[PDB]
RNA sequence: GUGAAGAGGGAAACAACCCAGACCGCCAGCUAAGGUCCCAAAGUCAUGGUUAAGUGGGAAACGAUGUGGGAAGGCCCAGAC
RNA sequence: CGAUGUCGGCUCAUCACAUCCUGGGGCUGAAGUAGGUCCCAAGGGUAUGGCUGUUCGCCAUUUAAAGUGGUACGCGAGCUG
RNA sequence: UGCUGAAAGCAUCUAAGCACGAAACUUGCCCCGAGAUGAGUUCUCCCUGACCCUUUAAGGGUCCUGAAGGAACGUUGAAGA
C-alpha cells in the first residue's frame, strides 16, 4: 500500500451539534509525483517510486541531479520506492491522493521517534524508585535490578539499562478518520501522531481486516 | 472418562481395542466405562 | 495370511482391462478408473482373480491380501456404488447442496459453508436425509466423517447428524 | 627422507556434481563429505587445502529410510528467554529442499573452522539444474 | 591387594578399577587391555537369530492375538477356531 | 576457620506443571441454569489492609486465578534495623 | 476427530494408502536485519598520465593532473555526557 507523506502541523476541535467539540490531529496533502515506473525488468516486480512536493534543492549533489534530470523538471522531497502487490495494487491511469481514505477508516503512520537522552528505567519502562525515607541515601533513582545470586549469567531484554534511545522509526496504528476532503487535500483523524512538527508522516490505509 | 493405569473386562458388550499405539475402552451399551490408556 | 487365496468375482457388467501395473475398469455409474498393481501382481481369468507377491517387493501373502477389497470396491463403484445410512434430527435443522458446496443448520451462527473435494457429489431428497455419490468406497465415507464432527451429537436432545444403526447413544433423564 | 610435507603452493581446484535420485540422505552425506575433504586427491595434512569442489545435482530427489520422516528434533538455542526451537524433515523438504542436506554434514566435518575450510567448497541445488555451466563440473557414479 | 611413597596404554572423564612396570635414542617390528560407525585411527566386516523402541544410549506392577522358538493339554480331518 | 552478614519486608522477576484463570476432549447420581470432576498442553493471565518484625497463622474485604512448587527454601560491593 | 483396510476371514486410525484439527505456530502485519566473510540487487555521478635509479619479476625517488564526492573550519540544533 502506497503511503502519502503528510508532514505533522498540529490538532484542532471540529464540533457538532450535540455540543461534543471532536479533537482531530491535522493533515495537510501535497502527493506524489511519480518518478521511475518499475516493471518486470528487475527481480519480476513492480514499484512506483512516488517522490513527494517539491524542494529548493539549492546545493545537490551530480549523482541526485542526474536522477532528476530523469524524474521531470522540478525536484521533489524523498524517494519511497513502494513495492506493488500482483492484483491489488496498479500504476496505470491516473496517480492517486486521498481516494485511498474513501471507505477505509482506520490508518498506520510512521516517522521518527524523539531523542531521550540517557532515557532511564522508572520513567521510560515503568519501574519504582527508592525512597529518601527512614535514614536511605546514596541509591534512590539509579539502575540495579539485574541478578540473583550467581544464576543468571547472561542477559535477556526484560532487564532494562540506561543509553541513548530516540531517533529511529517509530509507527502508529491507533488512528481513525473523522473528515477527508479532497477538494481542500485534508485528512483529520482522532489520536496523536509521533515527533515534531514537520518531519514526514508517511500515512498509509490499514491492511488489518 | 478417567485414565486410572489399569484396565479391567468386566461386561460381555466391552472386548477393549488398541488403536494408533495406545489401548482404550468403549462399551456400546454404556458410554459410563469409556476409559483412556492401559 | 489367507485372503489373497479368494476369487473375488466379477458382474458380467466389467470387462476388465489389464497392462502392466495399470488395471482399466468401467461401467453404468459414470466412472473410468485406472488403479495400480504396483507392488503386488493380479490375474484375471474373466470371472474370477487370483493375487499374488512381486519380485523386490514385501514376501508372503498379507499386502496381496489388501489389494482384493480395493479392486473389489472399484468394481462395485464402476457398476452402481454403495446405499444410504447418514442420517439428520432435529425440528428447523436442514441440509442442503449448492452446487459443490454444501450447507448444514443445526441452529447455530452459519450453516458449516464448506466446498466438497475432488470426484465426489452431495444429494438430499428430503432436508433431514445426506446421500454422497461417486465410485470411491473412501471419499464418501471421509465426507461423511468430516460432516458429521459439526457440534457433534447432542446427549438428551438426540439432535444433530448421526447413522442408521441399532446403538441408541441418546441418554434418558434421572430423578431428582 | 622424510615423508610428504605439504606446501601451500600444492593447491589444486577441479569441479564435480552427483545425482541424488531416490538417495538416502545419510548414505550420499557420508560420500558427499568424503570427497569435499579431497581424499581422492590430496591427505596427511591439515596445514594445506585438500578439497575439491562439489554440487549435489537436485535436493529435492533425496530419502530418508523408513518412518524417519519424522524422527529428529533439530534442538537449537542462543538466547531470547527460554524455549527451545525445533525443526522436522516435513517443515524443510517443503520450504527450501536444499536445507536438509546443507545441515547433515556438520558432525562429519572436523572440528571448528578446519570443517567449515571443506565446507566453502560445497554446493547443492533444487529444481533439475544449477548455475556452474562454466566451471564444467565433471559426473559422479554411482 | 593396589594407591599412601609407581609414571605408561585403556575405561572419551575415573590415585585405587582393567592392562602393564617406567635408563636414553628408534627415518623399527610384535604383543596387553581396550577399540575397529563418525568428530576419531583400524570391519560402510561375515553368518544366523532378535528388534519399532532411537529401546541400544536411565526405570517397576500391569495390559495387548506384542513377538521368535517349544512341549504338554483341549477343540479337530468320521470335521475344528 | 586467611569469614558464600542473621528472619521477614520493599525492589525485581524468572523457570517448572503433579494446569490455578484462558483452551481441547469427557463421565456425571449432567433433563435446563449452576454443580461434582478426570485426561492433554507452558502461548497470554493470577489481592490489599489490622494487631504482629513477622512472610506466615488469625481476621476484614475483594478475584477470571488470588494454584501447587523450584530459584544460596530466589532479598545487603541493593536498602531499612 | 479419522476414512478405506491387512497382519489376526472378523475387528482395527496403520501395516500398504490418504484426510480433519488448539486459545498454540510458519507466512501475512509492525520494527530490526547482507560481517547473511553465503558480505545479494539496481539506478544516479566521475576520472581515459609520464620519467630516473637498483644488490630489481620487487622497492625508493620526481613531475603532469586530481574528477565525482567527503571532511575539517565555521553559524548551531528538532540530536547530545
Amino acid at each position: 500500500m502506497i503511503g502519502l507523506v503528510g508532514k505533522k502541523v498540529g490538532m484542532t476541535r471540529i464540533f457538532t451539534e450535540d455540543g461534543v467539540s471532536i479533537p482531530v490531529t491535522v493533515i495537510e496533502v501535497e502527493a506524489n509525483r511519480v518518478t521511475q515506473v518499475k516493471d518486470l525488468a528487475n527481480d519480476g516486480y513492480r514499484a512506483i517510486q512516488v517522490t513527494t512536493g517539491a524542494k529548493k534543492a539549492n546545493r545537490v549533489t551530480k549523482p541526485e541531479a542526474g536522477h532528476f534530470a530523469k524524474a521531470g523538471v522540478e525536484a521533489g522531497r524523498g524517494l519511497w520506492e513502494f513495492r506493488l502487490a500482483e492484483g491489488e495494487e496498479f500504476t496505470v491511469g491516473q496517480s492517486i491522493s486521498v481516494e485511498l481514505f474513501a471507505d477505509v477508516k482506520k490508518v498506520d503512520v510512521t516517522g521518527t521517534s524523539k531523542g531521550k537522552g540517557f532515557a532511564g528505567t522508572v520513567k521510560r519502562w515503568n519501574f519504582r524508585t527508592q525512597d529518601a525515607t527512614h535514614g536511605n541515601s546514596l541509591s534512590h533513582r539509579v539502575p540495579g535490578s539485574i541478578g540473583q545470586n550467581q544464576t543468571p549469567g547472561k542477559v535477556f531484554k526484560g532487564k532494562k539499562m540506561a543509553g541513548q534511545m530516540g531517533n529511529e522509526r517509530v509507527t502508529v496504528q491507533s488512528l481513525d478518520v473523522v473528515r477527508v476532503d479532497a477538494e481542500r487535500n485534508l485528512l483529520l483523524v482522532k489520536g496523536a501522531v509521533p515527533g515534531a512538527t514537520g518531519s514526514d508522516l508517511i500515512v498509509k490505509p490499514a491492511v488489518k481486516a | 472418562m478417567k485414565v486410572r493405569a489399569s484396565v479391567k473386562k468386566l461386561c460381555r458388550n466391552c472386548k477393549i481395542v488398541k488403536r494408533d499405539g495406545v489401548i482404550r475402552v468403549i462399551c456400546s451399551a454404556e458410554p459410563k466405562h469409556k476409559q483412556r490408556q492401559g | 495370511s489367507r485372503v489373497a487365496k479368494a476369487p473375488v468375482v466379477v458382474p458380467a457388467g466389467v470387462d476388465v482391462k489389464i497392462n502392466g501395473q495399470v488395471i482399466t475398469i468401467k461401467g453404468k455409474n459414470g466412472e473410468l478408473t485406472r488403479t495400480l498393481n504396483d507392488a503386488v501382481e493380479v490375474k484375471h481369468a474373466d470371472n474370477t482373480l487370483t493375487f499374488g507377491p512381486r519380485d523386490g517387493y514385501a514376501d508372503g501373502w498379507a499386502q496381496a491380501g489388501t489389494a482384493r477389497a480395493l479392486l473389489n470396491s472399484m468394481v462395485i463403484g464402476v457398476t452402481e456404488g454403495f446405499t444410504k445410512k447418514l442420517q439428520l434430527v432435529g425440528v428447523g435443522y436442514r441440509a442442503a447442496v449448492k452446487g459443490n458446496v454444501i450447507n448444514l443448520s443445526l441452529g447455530f451462527s452459519h450453516p458449516v459453508d464448506h466446498q466438497l473435494p475432488a470426484g465426489i457429489t452431495a444429494e438430499c431428497p428430503t432436508q433431514t436425509e445426506i446421500v454422497l455419490k461417486g465410485a470411491d468406497k473412501q471419499v464418501i465415507g471421509q465426507v461423511a466423517a468430516d460432516l458429521r464432527a459439526y457440534r457433534r451429537p447432542e446427549p438428551y436432545k438426540g439432535k444433530g447428524v448421526r447413522y442408521a444403526d441399532e446403538v441408541v447413544r441418546t441418554k434418558e433423564a434421572k430423578k431428582k | 627422507m622424510k615423508t610428504f610435507t605439504a606446501k601451500p603452493e600444492t593447491v589444486k581446484r577441479d569441479w564435480y556434481v552427483v545425482d541424488a535420485t531416490g538417495k538416502t540422505l545419510g548414505r550420499l552425506a557420508t560420500e558427499l563429505a568424503r570427497r569435499l575433504r579431497g581424499k581422492h586427491k590430496a591427505e596427511y595434512t591439515p596445514h594445506v587445502d585438500t578439497g575439491d569442489y562439489i554440487i549435489v545435482l537436485n535436493a529435492d530427489k533425496v530419502a530418508v529410510t523408513g518412518n524417519k520422516r519424522t524422527d529428529k528434533v533439530y534442538y537449537h538455542h542462543t538466547g531470547h528467554i527460554g524455549g527451545i526451537k525445533q525443526a522436522t524433515f516435513e517443515e524443510m523438504i517443503a520450504r527450501r529442499p536444499e536445507r536438509v542436506i546443507e545441515i547433515a554434514v556438520k558432525g562429519m566435518l572436523p572440528k571448528g573452522p578446519l570443517g567449515r575450510a571443506m565446507f566453502r567448497k560445497l554446493k547443492v541445488y533444487a529444481g533439475n539444474e544449477h548455475n556452474h555451466a562454466a566451471q564444467q563440473p565433471q559426473v559422479l557414479d554411482i
